[PDB]
């Protein structure tokens, strides 16, 4: 199929709410081994995002479904049979997203601003991973995640003003992370703080067309700070 | 007692500049915090992008001066009648002789100077205890809060 | 009008609408024994010369001018040489 | 919850 | 159009407005409520420049882009003695002190 | 499995929002070939309900989408394959109820409440394939969803009260298939008017047990009267 | 939209 098709496809997919068939179409575009455009690029991450989430969700409800079950042995049992079934597919899912970005994208991003968001989102889905994992396993997964937003932070701090999207969405996952994973409330209030700052900063020089998505991420940042610090 | 509400509904606003001043916009954040958005220079105009329920203040950029806004200390949009664009007409109040002749003195000698000058001894103090935002935060607390005791 | 009369003996005519800007001036035009026929609306200043209490008397005439007015105001062009004298003098004339 | 994008 | 104006003698300043369509006689009729000289007894001057009393005061060059608020326009004023008008003379205001070092 | 533990992972699922699980579950119960209890009934109703108002939902968009596309022949077509996609899903669940509903359910229901309840559903899912059915074989499913709700309409009217839940929502279900496939407004606002004027006229006799469940049908009811007599 | 349950 034609990749014209399969993104025109893909929107078909998201207007219908069948976000596992607008992944598939993103995937076998992807598996064109050719750079994806901005709006492409989005769509393959609006994608695998409620893919992915759908699941997160499931999995959130069923792991506090195994704590209210408490010595009910057998339903505890069947709870935890439940859970590892939804990780599996959460982990195959982040396994097939991180094999999409490191065998077709990664290597054929031009642009800092496309090199940065399949940067991110390696960073992400290594995360996604580090939300489920235990054992040593999570160890050198948070180490990937870690080393994927430190390299796509290095080059924002270069080639990305503080009031891109990217830059600050960036800057949100990664205090996020530093918060969720690292133990890090410190780390994450600093950065935190220093986007919401540099952003404020410029402001004025930010497009009408860039504008909302800023300003979503400006507001959840403060929403953030004010979680962290009431904690 | 002076803050923004979360209210999600948009408004278009034009911010006009008359004066020959280089003005600071300051928004007040949901905690009541103002927030310096960066200047507009002497007569220019600008569109802006806000919300309905958002509450702006201003001020010159360099001694901290108060500015009104449609004759008003502070602005708070409305809704666009028929999409047409709020106009935000900044100009100056007509500051007090005292004032005025406190503000030159200001922009044309160094603080650490003043106490040098022969004066009575409460014109330092005058002269030092600037324009602040948080002072006209807390004085427009106090008067709404008065207000509304005379409206209950 | 009223006579403002500086310490070197310059005479300001100015309209006493605009005089009353000051409250010391409304004060001194005001004051306990001014309801005889005999009132000179006049007002000695010892301590302010004519250069100061000229940029007064135009102060008042600008503040009575802009005060609920529609236009823009412009700015009151106040010179540095006589920027200490003139805070002095409104400081004393509460302008 | 804290908000990511 | 309104002009602000300080009318000029010897020591004596009167600060007034007139409308800028407003004759120089009109200006003298202003004088004579303040000063108490009917308008035969004023000459009215723009600099060293005798005003003629039929002329407006724009026509004079006094405009409310000239004879503003917060920098009136100056009048010079002599008045008759006896047979002859006394010369024009404006005492000069006080000069400002130096400036401090500090400013 | 045992009949406790999918009822266990049907409720587990019911929680999680994974109705396709629940269903999976409440259909591997049923063909267990037992009479369902008053719970085991609702869980199963709760299951398809979701699975099939999700799949009617997409239904609706992707054929608004089709229709909107006209004059842009390729958009046109990809939305024409993703509406057949969604009616064939549809068309699945709903004939996958149906067999539950005569193979198992209505034969084996002993309770005058329990076969008003399925024929109900059966009318119901009857109707689902009417809205999406075309040619020929939309008379028969029209008729096989008349045939349900009027079987269900006559034992509800000689065992059940007018205030009854299950009575009143048969009555609200079959006044909307008056009205929407039928065509047929007349009876859809006669048929739901008289259910709601009888349930008023005993509303009095109503325990506490069923008082929210009825006048929030009511509810439903006296809207759908004003919508259509408003048309 | 119309209700049905
Ligand atoms: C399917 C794919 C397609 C369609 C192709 O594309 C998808 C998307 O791609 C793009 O988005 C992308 C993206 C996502 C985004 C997030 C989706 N978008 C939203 O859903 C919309 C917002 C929803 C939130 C509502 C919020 C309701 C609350 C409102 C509060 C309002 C409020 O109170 N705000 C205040 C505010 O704004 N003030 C305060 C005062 O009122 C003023 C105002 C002021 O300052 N205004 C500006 C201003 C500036 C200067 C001045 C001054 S002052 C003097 N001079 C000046 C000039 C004055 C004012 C504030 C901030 C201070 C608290 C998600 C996707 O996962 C995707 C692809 C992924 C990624 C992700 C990828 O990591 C790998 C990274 C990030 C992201 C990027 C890539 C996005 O770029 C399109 O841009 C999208 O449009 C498109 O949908």
């Amino acid at each position: 199929m034609d990749k014209n098709e399969l993104v025109q496809k893909a929107k078909l997919a998201e207007q219908a709410e069948r976000y596992d068939d607008m992944a598939a179409c993103m995937k076998s575009v992807t598996e064109q081994g050719a750079e994806l455009s901005n709006e492409e690029r989005n769509l393959l991450s609006v994608a695998y995002k409620n893919v992915v989430g759908a699941r997160r969700s499931s999995w959130r409800v069923v792991s506090s479904i195994e704590q209210k079950t408490e010595g009910a042995e057998k339903k505890q049992q069947m709870a935890r049979e439940y859970r590892e079934k939804i990780e599996t597919e959460l982990r195959d899912i982040c396994n097939d997203v991180l094999s999409l970005l490191e065998k077709f994208l990664i290597p054929n991003a031009s642009q800092a601003e496309s090199k940065v968001f399949y940067l991110k989102m390696k960073g992400d889905y290594y995360r996604y991973l580090a939300e489920v994992a235990a054992g040593d396993d999570k160890k050198g997964i948070v180490d990937q995640s870690q080393q994927a937003y430190q390299e796509a932070f290095e080059i924002s701090k270069k080639e990305m003003q503080p009031t891109h999207p990217i830059r600050l969405g960036l800057a949100l996952n990664f205090s996020v992370f530093y918060y969720e994973i690292l133990n890090s409330p410190e780390k994450a209030c600093s950065l935190a703080k220093t986007a919401f700052d540099e952003a404020i900063a410029e402001l004025d020089t930010l497009s009408e067309e860039s504008y909302k998505d800023s300003t979503l991420i400006m507001q959840l940042l403060r929403d953030n700070l004010t979680l962290w610090t009431s904690d | 007692v002076l803050r923004s509400v979360n209210s999600r509904e948009p408004s278009q606003v034009i911010f006009c500049n008359r004066s020959p001043r280089v003005v600071l916009p300051v928004w007040l954040n949901f905690d009541g915090e103002p927030q310096p958005y960066p200047t507009l220079p002497p007569g220019t105009g600008r569109r802006i992008h806000s919300y309905r329920g958002h509450l702006w203040l201003f001020r010159d950029a360099g001694t901290h001066d108060g500015l009104l806004v449609n004759q008003t200390e502070l602005f708070v949009p409305s809704l666009n009648v028929d999409g047409q664009p709020i106009f935000a007409n900044i100009t100056l109040p007509v500051y007090t002789l005292k004032e005025r002749c406190l503000q030159v003195v200001r922009s044309l000698v160094k603080p650490e100077n003043y106490r040098r000058l022969d004066i009575v001894r409460s014109l330092y103090e005058d002269l030092e205890d600037h324009p602040n935002v948080q002072k006209d935060l807390e004085r427009l607390t106090q008067e709404r809060i008065a207000h509304q005791r005379m409206g209950d | 009008y009223v006579k403002l009369i500086s310490s070197d003996g310059h005479e300001f005519i100015v309209k006493r609408e605009h005089a009353l800007t000051s409250g010391t001036i409304k004060a001194m035009l005001s004051g306990p024994g001014q309801f005889a026929e005999n009132e000179t609306n006049e007002v000695n200043f010892r301590e302010i010369p004519s250069h100061v209490l000229s940029k007064v008397c135009m102060y008042f005439t600008y503040k009575v001018r802009y005060t609920n007015s529609s236009t823009e105001i412009p700015e009151f062009p106040i010179a540095p040489e006589i920027a200490l004298e003139l805070l002095m003098a409104a400081n004393f004339l509460d302008c | 919850r804290r908000a990511t994008v | 159009m309104d002009v602000f104006l300080m009318i000029r003698r010897h020591k004596t300043t009167i600060f007034t407005d007139a409308k800028e369509s407003s004759t120089v006689f009109e200006l003298k009729r202003i004088v004579e409520g303040i000063l108490k000289r009917p308008p035969d007894e004023q000459r009215l001057y723009k600099d060293d420049q005798l005003l003629d009393d039929g002329k407006t005061l724009g026509e004079c060059g006094f405009t409310s882009q000239t004879a503003r608020p917060q920098a009136p326009a100056t009048v010079g004023l002599a008045f008759r003695a006896d047979d002859t008008f006394e010369a024009l003379c404006i005492e000069p205001f006080s000069s400002p002190p130096e400036l401090p070092d500090v400013m």
